[PDB]
């Protein structure tokens, strides 16, 4: 397995050379996505019962 | 009456049999019912197979043909049809050596019974394999299983028979004539009393009889009282033997008086072939005397009561055992071994008694047994002048005091007796076929025909008799074949085609086991509610009739599968995870065996398998 | 000792990566989101129960219509339900009892499933003939199938206990691309929205990000203490969730290339069997071996609610594309649909 631990290294090189970003921004982008679309999320912003298959919608 | 199972029993029996390697061609072809359903398949459902079975059947008939002239004619009829026609049709799948064996033998007008034997082997060759496999794929192997299930679940009682008038009475028991209800086959039922056996200390006698019977009751021997079944009741041992309602030669020697040379010769031959049968299978009869030879309706004879006989393949016996007038010198010598020679001196003694009305060493009605024993050893009996010189060389040969000089001892056995000048008129083939006319035909419905000159029991006693019940396969399969087999196969056929037209009309056609990974499926009952079961690698589903299964158990949740007893019957006992219990009852002894097997194989298998799967095993809680 | 200098270059390179990330670690999501209002009390209720399977359910999957779902059980069967009525669309008895996973094609046209049979079997639900038939079997893997997902009607990614994933071509029946990398059984995979990328969790306690086309492991995320059983992309495609035997879920960011958050609680001791986001990404639903599903505030790590419905293990779950409902599937043999 001398052939094999050399393949692990050439892999780790790939994992290291990447453009990273600050956690601060990452989090900022997630949080901003969540608020962007929170009105389109029925689990947070309920819809009317008549438009909900699982409450009161009659026609399909 | 015999009711067969349903074609769904295949799934269980095929597995039962495969475990024992009885789903091969040799094991099925060589059974009577196996042969018959196989024959049927090759004759009616597979165009390549019919001329091979047809030919087979034709040779088998040729083998039975009595006269040399019949053979010459039949052999050329077999040649020109199954060799020459097949060959001109470019349709003869058989070797050169096979062809040239028969053609060689025919052109020289040699037509022995065995002539066709290379073709028996090469027919078998072409039947086993592709043909056999399609036969397993067919309804007929389905039907074989339906039949072979009924066989492996035989349990007899008195109520399976219909007992008629007595036909014998000895020291330990008494024989009756009966009918087996389901086939309507006539038999004799021996009924030995347990209470008497214990009282006279003949557990060794009763026991030895059954082991001995079993060792002789295959092959179809006309001249011994062979056994089809043995069984127990609360206080009786019952053998089911060949019916013989014509009394015994000791009773008939009383009525008729002595016989002639011609008349004793008849009884001689039929007895000699009886002895020959047991000596091929390494059994010495020993207790050969006229009281032990029996008669059918027609006046043909059989050898009876094998208690005092014993096996000699393993260890040649040395005791003096048997009746005193007719034992051999080496039998009476203590510490001296003996083989089949005991009987040929006995024969000689019995044969004299038929002619002269006493044992040849019992001189003057003398009960002094140790005078009959010293005349046997010192005296070479003098033979009256009346006796023919052909009769003398026989009786002298048979009553040589040395084993090294006696007839049938010099190495060729019965064949040395058959070759005596006394029997020079006889065709032994025709003796075997029972063709010679018997002397005494018994009077119709005679009273006292085959009679003799004559505390409790614990569990500890009946532990002797718990490996008593037996059923000889060859014999049961014969009985069936010659009575009900045909009409039941036709009854069961109409019955399974009416349920087809019914289950098609009601919708339920598609079978739930197919295209899946079902291990085994069949009927069982659970507490009793009867359902149909399907056993998969990871669960046991079940259904009622006319639905799909809506219920199951998993192989995970089964903890052990044990065998318990409920209401005088044997059952399976599944302990389930979380202490709950499942009980299954089965329709037959083979089904019970195989379910128990296949459930245990399955749950051990599954649990092992699941353990190695993170997404399926149990984890800590 | 070429094996010693490569076993020392590994431990060294590993630390280079630790450093590049600890330098991006300037704030915490918890800090960044400390200000936004909490989500509330989520009291979803059972709106449908789905009776049918005869034993444990192991897996399920919503169709893109947010209405039909496919479910895979120990009873050796796939059921395809119409959530709106509880009607069965199809019951599909299988060739193998040992099934573990199932998947519904985006189109509507096929479903897939697999197990200890070691083969992803494609089924066609609209044959010319109008019957549900196996239209393909995808043999290749040398271990059990634990999850699969379609890209389209001709392509499917699988993950096996042979420690590998693979993109197939359903016509050719062969592996277009093999994804070797994991050191232990691969339990779950999730596709990015654009389907040019996907992530996988494994019993080696790591998740991996792969490229569909170029076929290599781009990034590797550690931190879990124990087998990762499920994994799930966050809707924008930039982050993913995981669920482990260690009794935690975790959120991982792709560009920051490290763990942003941990969802857990000292009351919670059982392991996670499945994860799923609500539509906006704000809620993170998680299925557990204590017979509950927990709703987490993805941003704030608060536990917003509990779906408490089944009498055995919640084994699987999922939110509908239109966001309207969530389904759970348990070892109690029932699915339930909630909101
Ligand atoms: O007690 C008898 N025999 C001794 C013994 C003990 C254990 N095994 N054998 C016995 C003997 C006879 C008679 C006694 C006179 N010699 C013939 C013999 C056998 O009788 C028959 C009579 C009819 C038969 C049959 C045998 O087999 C088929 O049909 C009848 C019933 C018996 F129980
Ligand atoms: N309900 C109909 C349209 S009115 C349908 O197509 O399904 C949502
Ligand atoms: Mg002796």
């Amino acid at each position: 397995s001398i052939a094999q631990a050399r393949k692990l290294v050439e892999q780790l090189k790939m994992e290291a050379n990447i453009d990273r970003i600050k956690v601060s921004k990452a989090a900022a982008d997630l949080m901003a996505y969540c608020e962007a679309h929170a009105k389109e999320d029925p689990l947070l912003t309920p819809v009317p019962a008549s438009e909900n298959p699982f409450r009161e919608k009659k026609f399909f | 009456k015999i009711l067969l199972p349903e074609p769904s029993i295949r799934s269980v029996m095929q597995k039962y049999l495969e475990d024992r390697g009885e789903v091969t061609f040799e094991k099925i072809f060589s059974q009577k019912l196996g042969y018959l359903l196989f024959r049927d398949f090759c004759l009616k459902h597979l165009e390549e197979a019919k001329p091979l079975v047809e030919f087979y059947e034709e040779i088998k008939k040729y083998e039975k043909l009595e006269t040399e002239e019949e053979r010459l004619v039949c052999s050329r009829e077999i040649f020109d049809t199954y060799i020459m026609k097949e060959l001109l049709a470019c349709s003869h799948p058989f070797s050169k050596s096979a062809i040239e064996h028969v053609q060689g033998h025919l052109v020289k007008k040699q037509v022995p019974p065995d002539l066709f034997q290379p073709y028996i082997e090469e027919i078998c060759q072409n039947l086993r394999g592709d043909v056999f496999q399609k036969f397993i794929e067919s309804d007929k192997f389905t039907r074989f299983c339906q039949w072979k299930n009924v066989e492996l679940n035989i349990h007899l009682t008195m109520n399976d028979f219909s007992v008629h008038r007595i036909i014998g009475r000895g020291g330990f028991g008494e024989v009756y004539g009966c009918r087996k209800a389901d086939t309507g086959k006539m038999y004799a039922m021996k009924c030995l009393d347990k209470k008497r056996i214990k009282m006279k200390q003949g557990e060794t006698l009763a026991l030895n009889e059954r082991i001995m019977l079993s060792l002789v009751s295959t092959g179809d021997c006309p001249f011994i009282v062979c056994m089809s079944y043995a069984f127990h009741t609360p206080d009786k041992l019952s053998f089911i033997l060949d019916l013989m309602n014509g009394g015994d030669l000791h009773y008939h020697l009383s009525q008729h008086g002595v016989f002639s040379e011609a008349d004793m010769r008849f009884y001689a031959a039929e007895i000699i072939l009886g002895l020959e049968h047991m000596h091929n299978r390494f059994v010495v009869y020993r207790d050969l005397k006229p009281a032990n030879i029996l008669l059918d309706e027609h006046g043909h004879v059989r050898i009876s009561d094998l208690g005092l006989a014993c096996d000699f393949s393993k260890k040649k016996p040395h005791a003096s055992v048997g009746t005193h007038g007719y034992m051999a010198p080496e039998v009476l010598q203590k510490g001296v071994a003996y083989d089949s020679s005991a009987d040929w001196f006995s024969l000689g003694c019995m044969l004299f008694k038929l002619l002269r009305g006493h044992s040849p060493f019992r001189q003057h009605k003398t009960k002094d047994k140790h005078e009959i024993d010293r005349m046997t050893l010192t005296m070479a009996v003098e033979l009256p002048d009346s006796f023919s010189p052909e009769l003398r060389s026989l009786l002298e040969g048979l009553l040589q005091r040395d084993v090294n000089r006696r007839l049938g001892c010099l190495g060729r056995g019965a064949q040395e007796v058959k070759e005596s000048p006394f029997f020079r008129s006889l065709d032994w083939q025709m003796v075997f076929l029972q063709k010679y006319p018997p002397p005494l035909i018994p009077p119709r419905g005679e009273v006292n025909a085959a009679d003799a000159f004559d505390i409790k029991l614990l569990d500890s006693d009946q532990e002797l008799y718990r490996n008593f019940p037996l059923t000889i396969s060859e014999r049961w399969q014969q009985e069936v074949a010659e009575t009900v087999f045909d009409t039941i196969n036709a009854e069961t056929d109409r019955l399974e085609a009416r349920k087809k037209t019914k289950n098609k009309q009601l919708g339920h056609e598609e079978d739930y086991a197919l295209g899946k990974d079902c291990i085994m499926h069949g009927y069982m009952s659970k507490m009793w509610q009867r359902r149909y079961f399907y056993l998969f690698p990871n669960r046991l589903e079940w259904r009622g009739e006319g639905e799909a299964p809506q219920s199951l158990l998993t192989m995970e949740e089964i903890q052990s599968v044990e065998e318990t007893q409920i209401k005088e019957r044997k059952c399976l006992l599944l302990k389930i995870r979380g202490g709950k219990q499942f009980v299954l009852q089965c329709d037959s002894d083979p089904e019970l065996v195989q379910w128990k097997k296949e459930l245990r194989d399955a749950y051990r298998e599954a649990q092992q398998l699941v353990q190695r799967v993170p997404k399926m095993k149990n984890k800590p809680r | 000792s070429e094996l010693d200098q490569l076993r020392q270059e590994a431990e060294q390179l590993k630390n280079q990566i630790r450093d590049a990330r600890k330098a991006c670690a300037d704030a915490t999501l918890s800090q960044i989101t400390n200000n936004i209002d909490p989500v509330g009390r989520i009291q979803m209720r059972t709106r449908r129960t789905l009776r049918g399977h005869l034993a444990k359910i192991y897996a399920m999957h919503w169709g893109t219509d947010s209405r039909l779902l496919v479910s895979a059980s120990q009873d050796g069967k796939l059921i395809i339900w119409d959530s709106y009525t509880t009607n069965k669309v199809h019951a599909i008895p299988l060739r193998s009892s040992w099934v573990m996973t199932c998947a519904y094609a985006p189109s509507g046209n096929y479903v897939a499933c697999g197990g200890l049979d070691n083969i992803c079997s494609i089924y066609n639900l609209k044959t010319r003939e109008g019957n549900v038939r196996v239209s393909r079997e995808l043999a290749g893997h040398t271990g059990y199938l634990s999850c699969c997902r379609f890209l389209d009607d001709n392509q499917i990614v699988t993950s096996s206990g042979d420690t590998t994933c693979a993109l197939w071509d359903i016509e050719t029946g062969q592996q277009t691309t093999t994804f070797t990398g994991h050191t232990g059984d691969v339990m779950s995979l999730s596709l990015a929205p654009d389907t040019r990328l996907f992530v996988s969790g494994a019993c080696d306690a790591s998740a991996k990000l792969w490229d569909v086309r170029e076929g290599m492991c781009r990034q590797t995320f550690t931190g879990h203490e124990s087998d990762i059983n499920a994994i799930c992309f966050f809707p924008n495609g930039n982050a993913f969730a995981t669920g482990s035997d260690d009794a935690t879920c975790r959120l991982f960011d792709l560009r920051a290339d490290q763990e942003l958050m941990t969802y857990s609680h000292d009351n919670i001791i059982c392991g996670i069997t499945s994860v799923s986001f609500s539509k906006s990404g704000r809620l993170l639903l998680a299925g557990y071996d204590d017979f509950n599903c927990n709703v987490w505030d993805a941003l704030k790590a608060d536990r917003a609610g509990v779906l408490a419905g089944h009498d055995n293990r919640v084994s699987c779950l999922g939110v509908t594309d239109d966001g309207m409902a969530v389904a759970t599937g348990s070892w109690d043999s029932f699915l339930k649909i909630w909101n």
